[PDB]
């Protein structure tokens, strides 16, 4: 959690850095239902949806 | 308000207002000395109770 | 509504002209959110030279 002043471009700043990482293939989100009232987070390799 | 000459126990403070524009201003300053109560009073924040 | 409609973030291009006593605006101007948005005062005095 980052703490400043207000107008310090904490939040520019702070993509610009994130964009630079890198993470390999996010597996893609879904979800599943488990019964008619019962969902499920699930995660798949990318392409796999 | 006097930038000149002298006076006794007056003094032309400074204060920033934020009643105001933010700004630095001077205003007139009154000390009176008189004999009696032990007891010190500014008025400036005392209004009772 | 069973579903509402979102609308994504755009870059502003407008400019926003308020207009108001300056006692409107001091309500305003406490915030530091305030100053970093707005750096204009368009300022008039109840007095000209």
């Amino acid at each position: 959690y980052l703490v400043g002043p207000p107008s310090l471009g904490k939040h520019e700043a702070l993509l610009a850095y994130l964009s630079t990482q890198s993470v390999e293939t996010p597996p893609d989100l879904l979800y599943v239902p488990l019964s008619e009232r019962k969902v499920a987070v699930l995660t798949l390799p990318s392409g796999q949806e | 308000l006097r930038t000149t000459g002298r006076a006794v126990g007056e003094v032309n403070s400074l204060v920033v207002v934020e009643a105001a524009p933010y700004w630095g201003r001077p205003a007139r300053l009154t000390a009176r000395a008189a004999p009696g109560r032990d007891h010190l009073i500014s008025i400036d924040r005392e209004a009772g109770l | 509504a069973p579903a509402g409609l979102e609308v994504e973030p755009f870059p502003i291009q407008m400019q926003v002209i308020l207009v108001g006593t300056p006692e409107a605006f001091e309500g305003l101007e406490e915030d530091p959110a305030f100053s970093e948005l707005f750096r204009i005062r368009a300022e008039f005095s109840p007095t000209l030279p």
